[PDB]
This record gives C-alpha cells, sequence and structure tokens, in this order.
RNA sequence: UGUCCUACGCCGGCAGGCGCGGGUAACCCGUUGAACCCCAUUCGUGAUGGGGAUCGGGGAUUGCAAUUAUUCCCCAUGAACGAGGAAUUCCCAGUAAGUGCGGGUCAUAAGCUUGCGUUGAUUAAGUCCCUGCCCUUUGUACACACCGCCCGUCGCU
C-alpha cells in the first residue's frame, strides 16, 4: 500500500558515484515510526516521500 | 514450424535433463513453404536423426506416409529425397501446440514461433 | 550512451526500437559484414552442407546471410518484437522464442556450427535480484557445450564495454569445457575493433666485477671499448 | 592525456587477463606488430594477413 | 570502542567537501 | 505504408465532410486530414470554405496552427 | 577594421560596369536598417516544394597565365541521406546549444585560427566506480626469489 512519510534528517551521500542519499524518514499518519531510506535526486529537510513498500529499511556502508 | 527443428528440440528445464526429448506434437493448420532442395543436406541429416522420432512425430501430426527406415544413399533416389524434403523442410506448422513429455510444460506455436521461456 | 544500460532486453527492445532497427542503413551494413566475418571465422569446409544456430537473430539479416550462402539455421531470441519483424521480413529459417541463459532446448550432437551476434554482452549484468550473471553464463555455456556437436565451432561476436565482462565470459566459457580463443578484428582500430570469441569442443664478467668494485666504493677505471679485450694469444 | 587514458585502459585489460590466468589454472586445469608508429591506425602488410589479434583460451 | 566501530562501519561519512566552481555601477 | 490521401473532393468524401465535420468538437486541418484521408492543404481549403459559409467558429488564427470548433 | 573601407547617381535580371564624393577615422561607411526570431501565403508524410553532391550550357570578375574546373552569377540534373552496434568529445548560467557579424593569414578564394553580439536552456551543488595526478603507511597477500618435475617409448650408425 502507498504510504507517505516526511524527511527529518539527510544522513549523507551514498552510492559508488554518490548517486543516492541516505535519509531519516518519519511517517505522518503515525508520527512515531522512524526508518532509514535511500533516495535518488536532490533532497532537503522537509521533503515528503511516497513509499510503495514501506516495510524494509535500506542500507549502504 | 520446420520438422527437423522440433525433432532436435529438448527440454531446457533443469529436472528432466537431458531426457526431455522428443516433444509431442499437434497441428491445427499446416502450410507448405517452398525451400531450395540440396540433396546433400538430406543425405547428411538422415544418418544424424532417430527415425522412430519421425514415426512418433508424424503419428502426432496425423501423417503416416513416410519411409520407415534410414534412407541412405548417394543422392540418387529423387522421389525419396523429395518426399523428405517436402516433409521436413517444406511442411510448416504455422499454428500448433507442443507438450513436454517429462515435465508437462505447454508451448503454443503461434504464427509460427513457439515460446520456450520460463 | 549504450543499449546495455537501458535495462532488460525485453524492455529496451520494444516495438518502437524494432521499427527503428529495421529502418537503419548502418545497422544493415555493419551487421551484414559481421555476419560475413562470423561465418568465415569458423573453419567449416567448403561445398559441405552444414546446420547452424543463429542466436541473437533479432531481424534475421544474419539468418538472411546464412540462407544466402545456402545454409539452414535456427533462430533463438528473447524479444517478441524482434521475432515479429523477422517473420515480417520473410526469412527462410525457423525461429524460436526463449532466453539463452536459462538454457538452449536442443538435444546434444546436433549443430555443425553456432553464430551469435551482439547478445552475449547482455548476460554480464543482473537486471533482477533472482538473476546472477555468473551462474547464468555458466548455464548458457554448458548448454552450448551440450547441444553442439563435439568438434563443431561457435563464433560469439561482442563489443565488451570493459575487461571485466571479458574476464567473466572467458572464465565461464573455459569452465564449461570450451577450447578456443579471441579473434580481435582490427585490434588497434576503434570503429572496426570487433571482439569475436571463437570456441570449439576439442666481457660481461669484467663488467660485473667492475660494478662490484663501484658499489664497494673504490676507484674504478672508466668503462671503455677496451674493457674485456684479449690482448694477445698466450703461449 | 587521452593517449595515456587509452593506453593504460588497454594495460588494465591485459593485467586483468594475466591475473585471471592463475586462478583459472587453479580451480580448473595484440596488434603490436600492426601498430603504426607515425599515426593511430592499422597498416596492412604483405607477408601476413589483414590486422588481427589472437588471445587463446586456456 | 566496539560500538563506535560498528556504527561507523554501517553508516556513511557526510559533510566536508568544497567545490570551487563558476553590482552597483 | 504509403498514404494515398486524395488531392481533390470525391462525391462521397464531400458529402461525408459536409455532414460529419461540423460535429467533432475540435476542428483542425490535421484531424480532418488524418480521419478523412485527404491532403492537408485541401483540408485547410475546406475549413476556410466552411468558415466562409458561416457554419464553423474560428478560435485562434496563426501561420503555424489554426483551430476551429462548432458553433453550438 | 579601413588608402582600400565605401555613401550616392546611371545601366543591366545577377554577378558586375561607368562617374562623382567622404574617410590616416568615436568626424565617413554607420542611427553598422545582421541572421535567427516575429507576422501572413504556399506546402501535407511523399527520398516530396526536405537535401544538395556530381554534372551540361552561357555570362562576369582577379591575375602575365584559370586547362586538372581560382572565385562569383543564371538556367537545367535532384545522388546518398529515413536520426547512425557502440567507439567517444566538450560542458554547471546569460552557460551549452541555435544564429548571424568581425580581425590575422590574402592580386582572387573560402578555410583555418581567433573574437563579438542575439535568442537562450535540460541536469547538478555530489563522488572516488573508471582515467589522470598528488599524498601517507607499507613490502606480510600475489608475482619474483627457493626447492622439486623437468615429459616418457623403441628404432640404426
Ligand atoms: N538473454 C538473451 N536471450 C535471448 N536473446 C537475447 C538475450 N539478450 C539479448 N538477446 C537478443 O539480442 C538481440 C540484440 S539485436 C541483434 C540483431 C541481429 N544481430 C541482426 O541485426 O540481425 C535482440 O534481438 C535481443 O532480444
Amino acid at each position: 500500500p502507498i504510504k507517505l512519510a516526511r524527511v527529518t534528517k539527510v544522513l549523507g551521500r551514498t552510492g559508488s558515484q554518490g548517486q543516492c542519499t541516505q535519509v531519516r524518514v518519519e511517517f505522518m499518519d503515525d508520527t512515531s515510526r522512524s526508518i532509514i531510506r535511500n533516495v535518488k535526486g536532490p533532497v532537503r529537510e522537509g521533503d515528503v516521500l511516497t513509499l510503495l513498500e514501506s516495510e524494509r529499511e535500506a542500507r549502504r556502508l | 514450424m520446420k520438422l527437423l527443428t522440433h525433432n532436435l528440440l529438448s527440454s531446457h528445464v533443469r529436472g528432466v535433463g537431458s531426457r526431455g526429448f522428443p516433444l509431442r506434437l499437434q497441428a491445427t493448420e499446416v502450410r507448405i513453404c517452398p525451400v531450395e532442395f540440396n540433396p546433400n543436406f538430406v543425405a547428411r541429416m538422415i544418418p544424424k536423426v532417430e527415425w522412430s522420432a519421425f514415426l512418433e512425430a508424424a503419428d502426432n501430426l496425423r501423417l503416416i506416409q513416410v519411409p520407415k527406415g534410414p534412407v541412405e544413399g548417394y543422392e540418387e533416389n529423387e522421389e525419396f529425397l523429395r518426399t523428405m524434403h517436402h516433409l521436413l523442410l517444406e511442411v510448416e506448422v504455422i499454428e500448433g501446440t507442443l507438450q513436454c513429455p517429462e515435465s508437462g510444460r505447454m508451448f503454443p506455436i503461434s504464427r509460427g514461433i513457439p515460446n520456450m521461456l520460463l | 550512451r549504450r543499449p546495455e544500460h537501458g535495462g532488460p532486453p525485453e524492455l529496451f527492445y520494444d516495438e518502437t526500437e524494432a521499427r527503428k532497427y529495421v529502418r537503419n542503413s548502418r545497422m544493415i551494413d555493419i551487421q551484414t559484414r559481421m555476419a560475413g566475418r562470423a561465418l568465415e571465422l569458423l573453419y567449416l569446409p567448403e561445398n559441405k552442407p552444414c546446420y547452424l544456430l543463429d542466436i541473437g537473430c533479432g531481424t534475421g539479416l544474419s539468418g538472411s546471410y546464412l540462407s544466402d550462402e545456402g545454409h539452414y539455421w535456427v533462430g533463438l531470441d528473447i524479444s517478441p518484437a524482434m521475432l515479429d519483424e523477422a517473420v515480417d521480413r520473410e526469412i527462410e529459417g525457423d525461429l524460436l522464442l526463449g532466453d539463452m541463459g536459462q538454457g538452449i532446448p536442443f538435444k546434444p550432437g546436433t549443430f555443425d556450427g553456432c553464430i551469435s551476434i551482439s547478445a552475449v554482452q547482455w548476460l554480464c549484468n543482473a537486471n533482477k535480484k533472482s538473476e546472477n550473471p555468473a551462474k547464468r553464463l555458466y548455464c548458457f555455456f554448458a548448454s552450448l557445450f551440450s547441444v553442439l556437436v563435439r568438434g563443431s565451432r561457435a563464433v560469439l561476436q561482442l563489443y565488451p564495454e570493459n575487461s571485466e565482462q571479458l574476464e567473466l565470459i572467458t572464465t565461464q566459457a573455459t569452465k564449461a569445457g570450451f577450447s578456443g580463443g579471441m579473434v580481435v578484428d582490427y585490434p588497434n582500430s576503434a570503429k572496426a575493433k570487433k571482439f569475436y570469441l571463437c570456441l570449439f569442443s576439442g666481457r660481461a664478467w669484467v663488467l660485473e666485477k667492475k660494478e662490484r668494485h663501484r658499489r664497494q666504493g673504490r676507484e674504478v677505471r672508466p668503462d671503455t671499448q677496451y674493457t674485456g679485450r684479449k690482448r694477445k694469444p698466450r703461449f | 592525456r587521452n593517449k595515456k587514458h587509452q593506453k593504460l585502459k588497454h594495460q588494465k585489460e591485459a593485467e586483468e587477463e594475466e591475473l585471471e590466468i592463475p586462478p583459472q589454472y587453479q580451480a580448473g586445469g595484440p596488434g603490436a606488430e600492426y601498430k603504426a608508429k607515425k599515426a593511430k591506425g592499422d597498416v596492412k602488410k604483405k607477408g601476413r594477413p589483414d590486422p588481427y589479434a589472437y588471445i587463446p583460451l586456456n | 570502542p566496539l560500538a563506535d566501530q560498528i556504527l561507523a562501519g554501517n553508516a556513511v561519512r557526510a559533510g566536508v567537501r568544497e567545490k570551487r566552481r563558476g553590482e552597483e555601477y | 505504408d504509403k498514404l494515398n490521401n486524395l488531392v481533390l473532393f470525391d462525391k462521397a468524401t464531400y458529402d461525408k465532410l459536409c455532414k460529419e465535420v461540423p460535429n467533432y468538437k475540435l476542428i483542425t486541418p490535421a484531424v480532418v486530414s488524418e480521419r478523412l484521408k485527404i491532403r492537408g492543404s485541401l483540408a485547410r481549403a475546406a475549413l476556410q470554405e466552411l468558415l466562409s459559409k458561416g457554419l464553423i467558429k474560428l478560435v485562434s488564427k496563426h501561420r503555424a496552427q489554426v483551430i476551429y470548433t462548432r458553433n453550438t
């Protein structure tokens, strides 16, 4: 199910070429859950994302 | 669908290998496409192929009028080699079906290309 | 920049790409002389009828070249649009739709020769999580060594985007029993550098002493034309 | 700069194949004569066939 | 510490890098 | 394949134009040319003739794009 | 930028020809009436009014001399080319790109190289995956080096 969630903290540039951004995300519908995600594109604090599969939390070193 | 092409076919699925051949045939409409006749091609592919495969495949395709044994020669028997030319190289099953014997997988020959995917 | 980066070959090779492929003069000309080089690169004897595989057939202009030389062939491909425009081209041979990396569905001891044109480079990268290029290449190459006649030949044309693709392809080929090598046609050229993996199923002594005395830090005579030179015969 | 680029791209290719060879032996069992000194290209000879390269597979 | 090495090994370095790129009268 | 757009009004084509063009909700040369299989210059001429008889409403005029639509 | 730049008058359809003025120059070309752009007409998916190569005829101009076409003009011919399997170039804002105009080379080219203005963006504000170069630590992995196998069989002088 489509679930929407807001960016609180961008954790940094990840990926081999720096193509992705690791970011800290909290949900609006339940503003208690917190997840870590990888995004493509320019992200600043306050961006709200639409997640198709909001179960797994992404990871890169 | 060329007859030699089906009768060299096997099943590329992992379990039944390499005993997946021969594939069972069925035809709903058959066409004849003109193909050039080099008798050396037929004379070299006749020793290559199992002939009981021809018997079972033609019985699947309703057809009986084939030679029953390996017809080996120096390309001197024009009537025999012409019959195998018509049957193998010219008879095409443009629309048809294929059933895998040892796995049961279904392959529709749909104008005139069978799909053989996962 | 390159077709491989588009994704899986079932999605980059859609109907629009097929219609741009069939109406492309450079594609026709280059892939035609590549089919010529491919058929000339395996030493199948002259005036001898042979049975061939033409995998990565796409349009079948490689198959049209094989049928032009009198030889019959079986086409195998993954994209339906390529097979649709190939049957629209009224090619002589028989086609088949199926992924090559899963395995070629043919009985062993079958084909006199194999020709692959611009297709083996697509098995070097994984576009699905279930996909693994190493095992896929191993399976596809083992399927070649199975379905081919022992002692037949297989030419495998490619444009490797780096040496890692060549490394993995050659390792998976040599671990499937294949014996052969690489014909790199026009190696130092750029517009004609084409990779074809071809496969088949079976006085000094005094100088040293003076350098010793130089390293030891003492005065040494200058090294000249007359360093080691026999002054006279000794009676 | 593009010269050294291309040259040691080729050198990396050769080194990678040469380092492929020993584990290939373990787990299991190039146009230099056609290089033109005057220019980048590929010059034909009469004694030998058209320019090529043979790297055999082990 | 071991906790610091594990956390710093599973996180991403961020921040420091500067790129030098590029009236009244 | 090769289009065979008519260079001039046929009788049936002219009748079908006169009784099917004035109810389309969008009148441009391109749509009449594509769905009547006619050459676009004569499509423009037919649209100008239909405007001249006071039956179709022009919306905007340009050298690049001209658009008409129904009166009501 | 200019003692070859040129205003203007007359002739020829055009290249061009004749005459008469200005300019050693923010003084004259020159309020540099540029092209893209803008506004109307024709065209209608057609290797077609797209594209111009290559040719046939004639005219004009610079040169001692234009043949193997110096250059330009007019009429005719309308080839390949349908967005390039594949190797790669440059680039982060008045920028790329589209578009014209100047300077040097020059009796005549355009054909390089330098500049100028006009219209005006897509992406990006990161990285060390490829390449270059600079560091630091190290010489423990691999390679080298060391040892071992160093191929066997008969046949005559
Ligand atoms: N794994 C795979 N299995 C089968 N076909 C594949 C494949 N990966 C790529 N291909 C095929 O490779 C082709 C590349 S285009 C080749 C066209 C052909 N050489 C010609 O010009 O006649 C496509 O038709 C694509 O479907």
